[PDB]
């Protein structure tokens, strides 16, 4: 008499990845904060 | 002169505001990718939960009829 | 004797939804882009 | 002709900034909808999945005990 | 002879934040509507 | 005073717009936020599980170990 292993499916590659859109974010305040040099003084 | 000043000012804030809708347009596009990314991370996570969780309910179903049959 | 069978909640049901703005992206370049026509040459 | 130059271009520019607006308003808003979505199926993934492994612990908990009583 | 419980590792504190951007949206939707009341009539 | 109309519609345009990126600039950091901790949650959750599958297995393999000696 015996008995078989039991091997669940490995699941540790799933894997989550992560957004960087700190440039974007930074070029777009620094764009918000720029365009008052846009401004017209007549 | 004032002309001159006002079409100046106003290629320099479109120039700005493309580069601003550029960022905007970079950032959503990265922004769905990561958001695709981990849902697709969900799902497959999902199906192989379900997977698993089929498995040890049948290794725990032959194991209760072993103790059913021992007792 | 017997034994109860044991049945696991199921949770195929847990879906995660996907996200499509490439229309928007899309119009977003397009835009930056066509803002280029909207420059004034005196 | 001039002054009627510059009015043409910033009446243009501003209703395709207001494009663009429209479309980063909608992109924000999918994006905002698909987040908390996914948001929600990660908790009720976690739900269930606390709910499995409290039945799974339960019925190993009485499967050790019945080899206990046997062994 | 005994028998050691088995104690699964709790997961429970896992929690998916959501994100509310709704005030941003509104604002984006108004500044598009507004900027009518820019537009130059000479 | 077509110029003093021309400017200070630029300059109310230039405001209007200064306010949508700013706006823009914050949903996107809060969506990076929102996302970046769902990622966080999902790497945690599919660590805890695979960890909780671990001892399931083991926990399995002695409890056949112990039907295998019994019978």
């Amino acid at each position: 008499h015996t008995s078989p292993d039991v091997d669940l499916g490995d699941i540790s590659g799933i894997n989550a990845s992560f957004v960087n859109i700190q440039k974007e974010i930074d070029r777009l305040n620094e764009v918000a904060k720029n365009l008052n040099e846009s401004l017209i003084d007549l | 002169e004032n002309q001159k000043l006002i079409a100046n000012q106003f290629n320099s804030a479109i120039g700005k505001i493309q580069d601003s809708l550029s960022s905007t347009a970079s950032a959503l596009g990265k922004l769905q990718d990561v958001v695709n990314q981990n849902a697709q991370a969900l799902n497959t996570l999902v199906k192989q939960l379900s997977s698993n969780f089929g498995a040890i309910s049948s290794v725990l179903n032959d194991i209760l009829s072993r103790l059913d049959k021992v007792e």
